[PDB]
């Protein structure tokens, strides 16, 4: 659809700066919560992150299934979920699996335009994104 | 007070990572709260006037701290962001 | 008073304790804490850790300071013994942290400030509920 | 106090309407025509079972009731919800006072029951924004 | 959940018949969907209901959208039930 | 939904007898689950009765857990305590 | 309090019924509880002095009322029994 | 059948103007529940309520001349409890435990 075009891109561009160092806002929004949201999760990705094998990209797909069936409904988890994607991504860079990282936006994109699709029509998008950190 | 002292450290946190300063917060010494237009939005407007140590020297400080909550999986979650921060 | 002597006794060994990692109403209040504020610090660890990080606890001041604070919650205008048990919860986490950074000399004020902070503002609360014998009973199992 | 006049204002109009028939203080009425008419229904029963046995003669036992009214609160449970069951048990009473000709207890009544809340849960009160937080807790999502 | 779906639609259907001077007899609910509180504080059910009623010996079909306050009462569970909206579809 | 948090308390379970008897179990799979809830609504607690297949040395084996929760109105949250009242071979 | 008040009147009304006697319920002048041997019982001991006026002149007597209380179908239910009442 | 006759005499008695202990709980219920029992048309409390509530309808039953419906409507109640609570009537040691609840 339009706006899974819009979602990889904005969540694929999100996660390659973060694992390095409306499309332009969302971009703008997600560098101003995403790393605020890492650093207080930090503890928490962590320790959801250790029960998680994840050394190939059997465990990347095998993660979405677990994404996708534990997905109230709101920017903040939405936030959050990318977020935990910028925090594997730094992860998958650290331990040589760089190639994993593009699959895990994909990944990511597939759960919230999946479970969430009603709500996001119903919000104007990543146009609602911008509005509810603005 | 206990949410307000945190968001008076994250501002002189937030701050001297910013503007590359080594602040070293003290104390808050007075706060105001400024509310949004409707309660549904759940964003607060934090005025903190605090002390900070710069330099060995105690100096006096106004932050505007902006906190947008929402309900995260298991725990209320927010993000916080310094919008102000200069002396008095 | 008996409630003070009680609430301070409960308090301070719990935090020594659980700050040192090792082992009727009274004693049962003590057996009821070491299996509900272990539960508790572990589903609380993550915003704990969060609190710790933005707060300084560097002399008694700071630790009398966070008392105060700790106590401020209640301010909704709600009271229970989970609330509670929390906030001594929290007590025995700020315990541990203060032995992690060589400061064991301001854990029993810490006991001490929370045990005064908690028996001044919720004295009436805490005679109606029957004391600690009301903590007991209300993780007592169906 | 700022705080008094208007919870009296409220309260007041509240109780005199449901008896007869028929800003901030506009809403918050607003507000209390909404849901004490339903708290009523729904506790309709239980207070016809409070007022059974309790004895309101004189202006002492209107004074009398706002105190036992009020000592609700000792649990360590303060909320909106809990209020406006008391205001609603008033206008309960009041609309009872109005049966058996004792009209002229509704406004001491009232005053006895803006008393005892306004001195009891002020700091509650000061903290929830007045009457505004009553209205937001009762303003649909 | 269905036996308390029901009750909301009678509830739905007398409010409509005192709100709007209206004689509407409750046969059915059709279907119930609910959205609940955004956050635990909330405390707040909107139930979106499709019910059956007979106006004048004709059964048609209604949407109800009935809203739910709950908070701690006095050793129990408490609530106030508003309906927002009762349109024929 | 109920069958994720019925899962997590098996796995709780497991867990909780793991560490009480210095045991080393592996959680396979929720078998059956009922829950008792509390008798009034002051008591805020319920009982859940999980039976579940665990691995004891590579060999797939059932038992029967009880877990017990106790919940309360925390800071702007509902907050609980989990507790393994009982775990037993089946 | 308010239930105190209520169980003084009802063991007035009760009293009256058993005995044909017409006291009139006037006052509490001090409530004690002897709260059940366990919590869960959920069973209360009520020890009560009250003033009534018997043929227009005001005495004092000592109530006992058993309340049993229990979960009812979407509301606390209870069972109260006048055991004694007698002058004091 | 010990049930089925301190129900149906508990009925009986309540429609004219354990059977011991629904004596003393049973009026105070009808009492509160009245409203509640007009309109109509797990523990010993609700059970009594139950019971309780057959007196409310044997009395109604009397009032518009259908009093030969009560000793059905004692066995009816007897039934429905007995069958749904059968393995909740043995936990509580029968009507011995209905007393004590009382007691």
């Amino acid at each position: 659809s339009e706006l899974y075009r819009q979602s990889l891109e904005i969540i694929s561009r999100y996660l390659r700066e973060q694992a390095t160092g409306t499309s332009r806002k969302a971009l703008e929004t997600l560098r101003r919560v995403g790393d605020g949201v890492q650093r207080n999760h930090e503890t928490a990705f962590q320790g959801m992150l250790r029960k998680l094998d994840i050394k190939n990209e059997d465990d990347v797909k095998s993660l979405s299934r677990v994404m996708i069936h534990v997905f109230v409904t709101n920017w903040g988890r939405i936030v959050t979920l990318i977020s935990f994607g910028a925090f594997v991504a730094k992860h998958l860079k650290t331990i040589n699996q760089e190639s994993c990282i593009e699959p895990l936006a994909e990944s990511i994109t597939d759960v919230l335009v999946r479970t969430k699709r009603d709500w996001l029509v119903k919000q104007r998008g990543w146009d609602g994104f911008v509005e509810f950190f603005h | 007070s206990l949410e307000i002292e945190e968001l008076a450290r994250f501002a002189v946190d937030e701050h001297n990572k910013k503007e590359n300063a080594l602040l070293e917060f003290v104390r808050v010494v007075k706060a105001k709260e400024q509310m949004g237009v409707n309660p549904e939005e759940m964003q607060t407007m934090y005025y903190l006037t605090l002390e900070a140590k710069d330099g060995g020297k105690k100096k006096l400080y106004e932050a505007k701290v902006w906190v947008k909550w929402w309900w995260g999986f298991h725990i209320w979650d927010n993000f916080k962001e310094l919008q102000e921060f200069k002396p008095v």
